[PDB]
RNA sequence: GCCCGGAUAGCUCAGUCGGUAGAGCAGGGGAUUGAAAAUCCCCGUGUCCUUGGUUCGAUUCCGAGUCCGGGCACCA
RNA sequence: CCAGGGCUACACACGUGCUACAAUGGCGCAUACAAAGAGAAGCGACCUCGCGAGAGCAAGCGGACCUCAUAAAGUGCGUCGUAGUCCGGAUUGGAGUCUGCAACUCGACUCCAUGAAGUCGGAAUCGCUAGUAAUCGUGGAUCAGAAUGCCACGGUGAAUAC
RNA sequence: UCCUCCUAAAGAGUAACGGAGGAGCACGAAGGUUGGCUAAUCCUGGUCGGACAUCAGGAGGUUAGUGCAAUGGCAUAAGCC
């Protein structure tokens, strides 16, 4: 995966929203296309709507999920089976 | 000849036989002869206990049987409850770290299934 | 009876305090362990009862009784009469010595112990419990194994409550979760 | 107790590897080599170990630091 | 109106002394053939007509009901 | 024109190849013999650190000079002693490295474990008449990184053709 | 041809091409005696083990069982060793 000393990966674009977001208190689903950026800690309790090829696939962060990508909870490739 | 709770073959030599356990493999049973200053051409019978006592001690260090499928259990259902891509397909039975699932998919999906 | 004398000497004391009981008496008793082997497998085999019947007699030094069906059972394939299980009853000096083994060596043994359930008092008093495995009595010699049939041990007491009951088995210092 | 239906019962020692000596009746024969008693198990002692341990924020605090 | 027999895999039949239903045709990969045939290899398909009972247990035994095939309904 | 996703999906059927199913072997130590090619947004000595992919300082080389780059199979000394085996590495968990703004859906590699199916394979079918078949490694194009594919190189080296 | 209930009108008995079912056996033990014992079912707990095998208790009280069809009886057991 990312190289240890580079360290985790994320857009402005992104960053900014959530850190506006923190203080702001704007708990209103968020909307991103930037699904390979990690997810922050400060990102908890907010929802955000990820960008999944068709519409935006709204997330709510836990505190569970810090490590992993962002894009990991987002199905990209509708499947039910044949 | 019984370590971590488990049952040892004698006519094995200390590495083949430590391979056994659930969690020890050949650097980790190289490890603990060293530590303990046990050769490798000796099996596991032709010891005395305070050399099979030292082992034990020397292997509580590691995680082992009783927590090793624990942890892997714990972190399989919570890739599963988070619904992460790679809980979604431990769920549905397929390859997680991405392979194909057009062919050669058999050893997730089990033995061939016609319609 | 060592257990026997370490209860006679205090566990009483404990169980009185701490019931605000007024005579002895009413403090609970062990009255048996009854241990169970249901090999429901003796129909292809008569000699894999007769086995299981030497392994549980390796444990407590009884001569299992061979139980048989009650009645007849189509889902199971038997009828009455077919001997399908093993049974050993242990009250008094072996029952004392067995429960001492047992506690003392068998327990730890048991693979990935993390402790035994305190919900298994039937309600009455009585504690139930099942082992996956016998070879944890040390009375087996891995190389001599034939198969692997465990057992289920319950133990019959005059307590009247399942907080009397953990009570008595927590001043045995019994394994609780 | 019946005579000669029963097997033999005798006393024996069992020696276990941290020192808890002790002497009980069964039907082995030789004297018990013993792993883990009732004084040495990490249950009885009290000294058993967990999984969570935190979690995921320890773990990216400690290895990602701006 | 009366009596006898049968009801089983997608079709045609066998079987069963109470516990474990088979055969042929047919169908699905596959092989050969430029491609279809034909042939060869690998396969699996039944709640044994319905209902109520003796049984640990019924497709089997028993009593009713449905459908079909068959034999009679004579002396006036 | 741009962002994201897809071209890598999946109850399946087919072709082409890789690893194997084991003693003519696996594993550990020690030790010989090559050929042909690439290198300036490049090849990257020696030394230090990390068990390891690799990280740091930093020479040399537009190349019969220096690097890639130790050839392996092979031989000697030992162990395993016919078992799903010290064969098989699939799959999976964790910890990591490199390139690339950015390795989740999808890159490559390292370590610690996990060690499936497989024990020579049905009808049928493929290639080969000599340094050929079989087997063992090496290099290069593509490419910031990403081949078991492709193109070439050599090492050991057959049986049979009435 | 023989056995059980109803029709059979509270003694016995009492018919129909009346309504419902059985028998043409079996056992040297399934007989006699002595000694001992009481289930069907449900609930809770326990390893494989599942609605139901085996084991512990609790509720229940003959709602089981009778070698067989039915009726009348069976705890002093006629039932179970
Ligand atoms: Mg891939
Ligand atoms: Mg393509
Ligand atoms: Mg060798
Ligand atoms: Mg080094
Ligand atoms: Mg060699
Ligand atoms: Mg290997
Ligand atoms: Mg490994
Ligand atoms: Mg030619
Ligand atoms: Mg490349
Ligand atoms: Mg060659
Ligand atoms: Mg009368
Ligand atoms: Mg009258
Ligand atoms: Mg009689
Ligand atoms: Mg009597
Ligand atoms: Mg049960
Ligand atoms: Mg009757
Ligand atoms: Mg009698
Ligand atoms: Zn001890």
């Amino acid at each position: 995966p990312r190289s240890l000393k580079k360290g985790p990966f994320i857009d402005l674009h992104l960053l900014k929203k959530v850190e506006k977001a923190v203080e702001s208190g704007d708990k209103k689903p968020l909307r991103t296309w930037s699904r390979r950026s990690t997810i922050f800690p400060n990102m908890i309790g907010l929802t955000i709507a990820v960008h999944n090829g068709r519409q935006h696939v709204p997330v709510f962060v836990t505190d569970e999920m810090v490590g992993h990508k962002l894009g990991e909870f987002a199905p990209t490739r509708t499947y039910r089976g044949h | 000849a019984r370590i971590a709770g488990i049952n040892i073959p004698d006519h094995k030599h200390a590495v083949i036989a430590l391979t056994s356990i659930y969690g020890v493999g050949k650097t980790r049973s190289k490890a603990i002869l060293a530590a303990a200053g046990i050769a490798e051409d000796v099996k596991i019978s032709e010891l005395s206990e305070g050399q099979i006592d030292t082992l034990r001690d020397e292997v509580a260090k590691f995680v082992v049987e009783g927590d090793l499928r624990r942890e892997i259990s714990m972190s399989i259902k919570r890739l599963m409850d988070l619904g992460c891509y790679r809980g979604l397909r431990h769920r549905r039975g397929l390859p997680v770290r991405g392979q194909r699932t057009k062919t050669n998919a058999r050893t997730r999906k089990g033995p061939r299934k016609p319609i | 009876a060592k257990l026997h004398d370490y209860y006679k000497d205090e566990v009483v004391k404990k169980l009185m305090t701490e019931f605000n009981y007024n005579s002895v008496m009413q403090v609970p008793r062990v009255e048996k362990i009854t241990l169970n082997m249901g090999v429901g497998e003796a129909i292809a085999d008569k000699k894999l009862l007769d086995n299981a019947a030497a392994d549980l007699a390796a444990i407590s030094g009884q001569k299992p009784l061979i139980t048989k069906a009650r009645k007849s059972v189509a889902g199971f394939k038997i009828r009455q009469g077919y001997p399908i299980g093993c049974k050993v009853t242990l009250r008094g000096e072996r029952m004392w010595e067995f429960f001492e083994r047992l506690i003392t060596i068998a327990v730890p043994r048991i693979r990935d112990f993390r402790g035994l359930s305190a919900k298994s008092f039937d309600g009455r008093g009585n504690y139930s419990m099942g082992v996956r495995e016998q070879i944890i009595f040390p009375e087996i010699d891995y190389d001599k194994v034939d198969r692997v049939r465990g057992l289920d041990i319950t133990i019959t007491t005059t307590a009247k409550s399942d907080e009397e009951g953990r009570a008595l088995l927590a001043a045995f210092d019994f394994p609780f979760r | 107790m019946k005579k000669d239906i029963h097997p033999k019962y005798e006393e024996i020692t069992a020696s276990c590897s941290c020192g808890n000596v002790m002497k009980i009746r069964s039907t082995v024969g030789h004297d018990l080599n013993l792993d883990v008693c009732s004084k040495c198990h990490p249950f009885f002692t009290g000294k058993q170990r967990d999984v969570a341990t935190g979690g995921r924020v320890d773990r990216f605090n400690k290895r990602f630091n701006i």
